[PDB]
DNA sequence: TTTTTTTTTTT
């Protein structure tokens, strides 16, 4: 019989159950196929092999199927079945591949999985030393330091090396006498026979909303040994597992005033819980027609802004970051400024760059770099990551621009234009990297966005800070009957379905695997293809009070040439993205300007440079101020708020005559102006406006 | 640790407190802002440094809420209607049914407050609460309503908040001029026992899924009044200090009071120019009560009539139907339900949202804080 | 070298082991966990691998290959010493000359590479040879970063009698096989690990065929000729023939410069008027 | 700008900016000259001996 | 060598 009348913890400690378990382990190790007659542990063990991993992964279900005595004395003294259990998998290794030990010459195998998921605020007593399986967030961890793992003294007397103790993590080792001269005595450790192993320390605490429901967050230490360290960083969420093990310690007895002892979770398995195949996707780019398909993808629920869809998502993938071959350092990060009266949905446009995105990081403008920090742990005066250092590849999303600080602002602009910070602080005198793109939005003045000054009075910011983003896009607002509906609707539709009674897939291992496999070209058929417009337009703009495209705007405009290249897998430079280029860099431009120009300017360009847009946009862009201003009129006398505004037909044609279309029935068929609640008449020549 | 309750202070004394050793299956029975009920004995301890100096501590055994609302054993609608005694039940059924209630719960709940009847109504709807709704990808929607109360000299605002904090349970008053941002929020502090820095819960947390009473809340600095809005918008309260990283939920409601710029509510003017908040709070709150005191003198007789009987028959005179502390179970149990939207109620809704935005369309009138 | 770029690299392991295909880069992996290296030693340079590892590796390298179908693995060479650190193999002398005289960028005329090449043969100039073996490591780096391209591309065309490729000038390190000479022996390895790569049955015994741009002004490219490949081929070339009959048939402009008969320029536009011609031809 | 600050100068240069069509050659031109990518580093060497020699 | 609260000199 395999469970006879002792403590579990002393029944596996004997001989015979000792030998028993051994060998029932082994039969388990080398016989187990999963559904398919495949030898799991065969396959699994040479993957080890082919790496030199010396860790060994048992899921726990299994082991309870295929056996049913070990799988219910594990959790009960877990502190020696696992370590027969590494004797056990060690034999197995060693003859499957005889000369594995040249590589490390001991096995640990981890355990997935405990059906026992538990609360990191619920540990009792009753859990000490069992093995344990929980979660939540780590707030800490120190340098991977090294223990002593079997250490080894000699006298100073003798020459002579005493015994090799092993260490307990609970006590200083303690040599006794010297057996040679009897010379008890202040010993020295032996840096030449000593065994080490790697050690860390960690600080993992409850998740945030999870758990902590109306009271504030417990926490847990863990140490991570040999295999295990730097298998998380703060801010991961992890599930450790681990024995619950319990220490004296002499301090807390000293502010509690009872015995009370620390307890400690040696871990046993770390599985972060985060987030971490072309053929189709060659005849999805080959579409020819993505662009439409990916614009109305992101932004999943915020209706309209199909205008900002199109920056963002150009600023999402990037561009190229070509390095100049005249030592000139040109920078491939589109930085993106957003501006706007408050309640235009600025923040969730953040927010949502915070998930589609990968290594992506947040704050409010209300820390920006590494400063000196006493750790919790270590209790040592270090140095600590900012937050322009933690997306030295990705996105830095800036929020509250405007409250930034003097050092703040001083301190943001260098990492633009040189993309590289010194810190010569307390800690000590370094140098490091910073590539990221910046993606922030301010406020308008007075609480309202005013388009009588330029944008630079309204935003409230040092100028050549503005040279420094890229894009500039504004948001902005105006009662607008037709859309209100719309964007009512939608609200209330969407507190319709929450409450307890290219979709998320295809474009996140698309900015994964784009973001990789495309170097896009660059030719020179372009070369004079845009000149031809500066020099046109730079003395448009300096004609009037304003300054027109500079340099850093086609840098810009060069910059997003290649924003194409991650969508299409294009990556050739043609005169068809740079009608899309010198169209954006415009687009962000025309917006900044002044009353009367913000429309000249429209006037002559948006007309010259042949928008290579819909023409129906542009029969909208007619009657829609034409209704408008007309219940603008029957306001201003009246005051009623009608219900059916009604303008006859003759005034629209007038003003299509400027840009010569006269289309309105091919226009009346279309669907893309129902929407906006319209009609016509033929022989009433009403266009009868709804709401 | 537990402190001294409020109805045992004597006048001019600041509480004492002491400290409580729970020390069996009772151990997470009592968290912080409750009002438990310990029954144990009185021990001595000595200072294990030295091992004499001693010092007091009490060593319970059994902790219990002071005043249980349901005096069954202490969460969803049946849950509760177990504990709900015969006579209990058959009153809160009857109030249910009860039609013009939502005129004899502001009658019974301000019983000494002459007119202001547009402002009753909204304390009430802030006391029921919405629904909360958690977005699936990770964000909520705020499920409470907050109220700003904005008037002339003494127009009954610390009244409503007096009202409001008496009745209620697990609801906390603070003024304006007597707080700190550390202290609403929620500190930092070093326990050198421990020494380490560890977080202090503040007025905004032990008031939680309940109503902090901010009164004067135009006195508060201005680096004060932006923890505030930094909690009233996430619905939570993030600390990043010396060796604490966290994030703390606060599901409060704040009902807030507050005096013009100069004394008087100027009526030429809008908003903004009328108080000092910051331009972000203003937003947040989204139930505004202008009162003003027009020089009338048919009030000035019924305020008078009212006060004057209030203070010649102190305890009569007073005749609400709806006793407080049944008001209090109709408030827990109806406080359970998650009420839907059917679709013409929907299609009012945005018909009713249209109608808003007109009304402060160009050209006939003008209004404050634009829609 | 180390011993794992020197895997990565002959052209006679990197077409069994396929290490151009994901699928089959755990072979090199097992293969190496088969025999207890460390997979940190085997990355360090040869000279400096631990003393404890090499005792018999020339022997665990010939067995544990038999478990993977590669039975010629050991080879009869000669090797010479001179001093205290000086070990050739009669194998690193060759390939340092013959990329010592085929070196990419040019410095004169076409008689200054031979006299540089010429040099390092005599025991007085061992600062040319110790040099020459970083031209031939480059150059191997650069051929299987080739035949990978080819064959994770498939510009093999199998044009009937002969297969058939070509090259783009906008693939890096493709000016480096300019050269009229250095040429061969990329189209040799290719066939090599083309026959290992390929599912058919026919392909895996047609000869070879390649070309690929000599001179843009000119506008010609180069074009070679290489015989079936198999482990035991007489190697007895017969292009030489075809090319000059192809040529005389299509009447078009060729240049049969060199000394071996089966290397020709020609101009880019007579290319698909000499190929058909040849197809037929050859038939 | 004070009479003043003004005066603790010596030379005063009004930049006056042309927006020729010309003008826009040479800007034109110099459009490229970025869009691609007596020396300097003898000329910094040569004010380094010549502020050092003369008086 | 960290928070937080409170008083007084200084840019
Ligand atoms: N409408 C009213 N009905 C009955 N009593 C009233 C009314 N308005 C004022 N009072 C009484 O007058 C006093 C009003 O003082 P408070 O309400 O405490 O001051 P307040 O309204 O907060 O104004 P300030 O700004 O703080 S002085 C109380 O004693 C009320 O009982
Ligand atoms: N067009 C819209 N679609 C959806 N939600 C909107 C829209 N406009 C405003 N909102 C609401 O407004 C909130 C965003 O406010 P925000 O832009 O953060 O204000 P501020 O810019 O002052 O911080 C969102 O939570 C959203 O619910
Ligand atoms: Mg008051
Ligand atoms: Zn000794």
């Amino acid at each position: 019989e395999d469970l006879k009348g002792h403590s579990v913890r002393e029944w596996v400690s004997m001989a015979g159950p000792r030998l028993e378990i051994h060998h029932r382990f082994k039969n388990f190790l080398r016989t187990h196929v999963d559904s398919h007659g495949h030898n799991v542990f065969k396959e699994r063990i040479s993957d080890m092999c082919k790496e030199n991993r010396e860790s060994l992964v048992v899921n726990y279900e299994d082991l309870a199927a295929r056996e049913h005595v070990l799988a219910y004395f594990l959790p009960e003294a877990p502190a020696e079945l696992l370590q027969i259990f590494d004797e056990a998998a060690l034999e197995v290794v060693l003859a499957m591949y005889p000369k594995y030990d040249r590589i490390t010459n001991h096995i640990h195998v981890r355990i997935s999985h405990l059906p026992l998921v538990e609360e990191l605020r619920s540990l009792r007593q009753l859990h000490l030393n069992q093995l344990i399986r929980t979660s939540g967030v780590v707030t800490s961890c120190t340098g991977v330091l090294p223990q002593l793992s079997m250490v080894k003294y000699n006298c100073n007397k003798c020459n002579f090396v005493l015994g090799p103790f092993c260490q307990s993590q609970n006590q200083e080792v303690k040599p006794g006498s010297c057996p040679e001269c009897q010379s008890a005595g202040p010993f020295e450790v032996n840096m030449e026979e000593t065994i080490y192993q790697n050690y860390q320390r960690i600080r993992i605490q409850e998740s945030p909303g999870k758990v902590a429901a109306g009271r504030l967050p417990r926490s847990k230490d863990a140490i991570l040994l040999a295999d295990l360290v730097d298998s998380c960083k703060p801010g991961d969420e992890i599930e450790l597992t681990g024995i619950y093990h319990n220490n004296y310690d002499g301090s807390l007895n000293t502010a509690n005033g009872f015995p009370v002892f620390a307890t400690v979770i040696l871990a046993n398995h770390v599985a972060k819980k985060d987030n971490k195949d072309v053929k189709m996707i060659t005849s999805l780019s080959k579409d020819q027609q993505i662009g439409e398909k990916i614009f109305a993808s992101i932004a999943p629920s915020i209706y309209g802004h199909e205008d900002i869809k199109r920056g963002l998502a150009l600023a999402l993938f990037g561009g190229e970051p070509k390095n100049p071959g005249g030592k000139h350092k040109v920078r491939g990060d589109i930085n993106v400024l957003l501006c706007g009266d408050p309640g235009t949905a600025k923040s969730q446009f953040l927010k949502y760059i915070e998930k589609v995105s990968s290594r992506a990081i947040f704050t409010t403008g209300q820390g920006l770099t590494a400063y000196v920090q006493r750790h919790p742990v270590s209790r040592e005066w270090t140095l600590e990551a900012g937050a322009l250092v933690l997306a030295d590849r990705g996105v830095c999303l800036i929020d509250e621009f405007d409250k930034m600080n003097d050092q703040d602002r001083t301190s943001i602009h260098e990492a633009m234009e040189q993309q590289s910070i010194s810190i010569s602080k307390a800690g000590i005198v370094t140098s490091l990297q910073a590539r990221c793109t910046v993606i922030a939005a301010a406020n308008p003045i007075g609480g309202r966005y005013d388009p009588s000054l330029t944008f630079s009075e309204n935003v409230d910011l040092t100028e050549p800070i503005i040279s420094r983003f890229d894009i500039l896009c504004v948001v902005r607002d105006t009662v607008d009957p037709v859309q209100d509906e719309m964007l009512a609707r939608f609200v209330v539709g969407s507190h319709v379905r929450h409450h307890p009674s290219l979709p998320q897939e295809v474009l996140k291992k698309y900015i994964i695997y784009a973001k990789e496999r495309v170097h896009p070209k660059l030719n020179q058929m372009d070369q004079d293809k845009v000149a031809k417009m500066y020099s046109d337009l730079r003395k448009e703009s300096m004609a009037t009070g304003s300054i027109p495209i500079t340099v850093r705007h086609i840098e810009s405009m060069i910059r997003m040439a290649e924003a194409h290249a991650r969508i299409h897998l294009r990556d050739y430079v043609i005169e068809d993205d740079v009608n899309m280029a010198i169209r954006v860099m415009l687009e962000s431009f025309i917006d900044t300007q002044k009353f009367s120009v913000m429309r000249s300017m429209r006037k002559t360009f948006a007309r010259y440079l042949s928008f290579r847009r819909d023409n129906n946009e542009l029969l909208l862009f007619i009657l829609k101020q034409l209704v408008a201003e007309q219940v603008t009129y029957q306001r201003n006398r009246f005051g009623a708020q009608q219900d059916t505004i009604e303008v006859p037909e003759k005034d629209l044609v007038d003003k299509a005559r400027q840009i010569n279309i006269h289309n309105l029935s091919a226009f009346y068929d279309s669907e893309l102006f129902r929407m906006n609640k319209f009609s016509h008449d033929l022989k009433r020549k009403m266009i009868l406006q709804q709401f | 640790r537990i402190q001294e309750t409020q109805a045992e202070l004597p006048r001019g004394s600041i509480p004492r407190s002491l400290e409580v050793i729970l020390r069996a299956e009772a151990v997470e029975s009592a968290q912080a802002g409750d009002k438990c009920d310990f029954t144990g004995t009185l021990i001595v301890v000595p200072d294990v440094s030295k091992l004499l100096s001693y010092r007091l501590v009490f060593l319970a055994c059994c902790v219990a809420p002071t005043n249980p609302r349901f005096g069954g054993k202490e969460q969803t609608a049946e849950s509760i209607k177990n504990q709900m005694t015969v006579k209990e039940w058959e009153k809160v059924f009857e109030m249910s049914q009860d039609k013009n209630l939502y005129h004899n719960l502001c009658t019974s709940l301000f019983p000494t407050i002459h007119g202001n009847d547009e402002v009753k109504r909204g304390v009430l709807l802030m006391l029921f609460g919405g629904v909360p709704k958690t977005t699936g990808e990770g964000t909520s929607l705020r499920g409470d309503i907050n109220v700003c109360i904005v008037g002339d000299p003494s127009t009954a605002k610390s009244q409503f908040l007096k009202h409001v904090e008496e009745f209620s349970p697990r609801a906390v008053y603070t003024s304006g001029k007597a707080s700190s941002a550390a202290g609403l929020t929620a500190a930092v502090v070093r326990d050198e026992e421990s020494h380490e820095f560890v977080i202090e819960a503040g007025a905004l947390m032990l008031a939680d899924n309940g109503v902090c009473c901010i009164d004067e809340f135009d006195k508060m600095d201005v680096r004060d009044q932006v923890a505030i809005h930094e909690a009233m918008e996430q619905q939570t309260i993030s600390i990043t200090k010396a060796g604490v990283k966290a994030t703390l939920n606060a599901r409060t409601s704040i009902l807030a009071a507050a005096n013009p710029i100069s004394g008087h509510y100027d009526r030429s003017k809008s908003l903004k120019q009328n108080i000092n908040l910051s331009a972000p709070i203003m937003s947040r709150f989204d139930l505004f009560f202008i009162l003003v005191d027009e020089c009338n003198e048919v009030t000035d007789y019924a305020i008078a009539r009212r006060i004057v009987d209030l203070h010649s028959r102190i305890e009569e005179s007073i005749d609400r139907v709806y006793s407080l502390d049944d008001i209090r179970r109709y408030l827990l149990f109806a406080r359970q339900f998650k009420p839907k939207i059917s679709k013409e109620s929907e299609d009012f809704i945005v018909e009713q949202y249209k109608h808003l935005r007109q009304r402060d369309g160009s050209g006939v009138t003008k209004s404050s804080w634009r829609i | 070298w180390s011993l794992h770029d020197s895997l990565c690299n002959t052209s006679y392991t990197a077409a069994r082991f396929k290490l151009w295909s994901v699928h089959g880069q755990k072979r090199l992996q097992e293969f190496l966990a088969d025999m207890g290296l460390p997979l940190k030693q085997v990355k360090q340079k040869f000279q400096a691998m631990d003393i404890s590892l090499k005792e018999n590796l020339r022997e665990m390298i010939e067995q544990s290959a038999n478990k993977f179908g590669m039975k010629d693995m050991r080879v009869q060479t000669f090797s010479i010493h001179f001093g205290f650190k000086h070990k050739f193999l009669a194998s690193d002398v060759v390939f340092a000359t013959m990329s010592l005289m085929e070196s990419p960028e040019k410095d004169g005329s076409g008689t200054d590479h031979f006299i540089q090449a010429l040099d390092s043969l005599s025991r007085s100039n061992l600062d040319k040879l110790y040099h020459g073996l970083e031209l031939a490591k480059k150059q191997l780096r650069a051929t299987q970063q080739t035949i990978a391209s080819c064959l994770c591309t498939n510009l093999v065309i199998s044009q009937g009698p002969f297969l058939y490729c070509s090259l783009m000038e906008g693939t890096p390190d493709v000016m480096l096989f300019s050269r009229p000479a250095s040429l061969s022996l990329l189209s040799k390895h290719l066939l090599k690990s083309f026959v290992c790569s390929t599912k058919n049955r026919r392909c895996k015994l047609l000869p070879l065929v390649m070309a690929a741009p000599l001179s843009m002004e000119h506008g010609t490219v180069t074009v070679v000729g290489i015989p079936p490949e198999t482990d035991s081929s007489d190697r007895k070339n017969f292009f030489g023939r075809a090319f000059e009959k192809a040529a005389e048939s299509t009447s078009s402009r060729m240049l049969h410069n060199h000394f071996d008969l089966s290397v020709i320029e020609l101009k880019a536009e007579d290319r698909s008027k000499f190929l058909d011609a040849l197809i037929s031809l050859l038939s | 700008f004070m009479p003043t600050i003004l005066s603790r100068f010596d030379m005063i240069f009004i930049v006056k900016d042309e927006h020729n069509e010309e003008r826009d050659v040479m800007l034109a031109k110099h459009v490229i000259t970025l869009h691609v990518s007596i020396d300097l580093a003898k000329l910094k060497k040569f004010i380094a001996y010549c502020r050092v020699k003369c008086g």
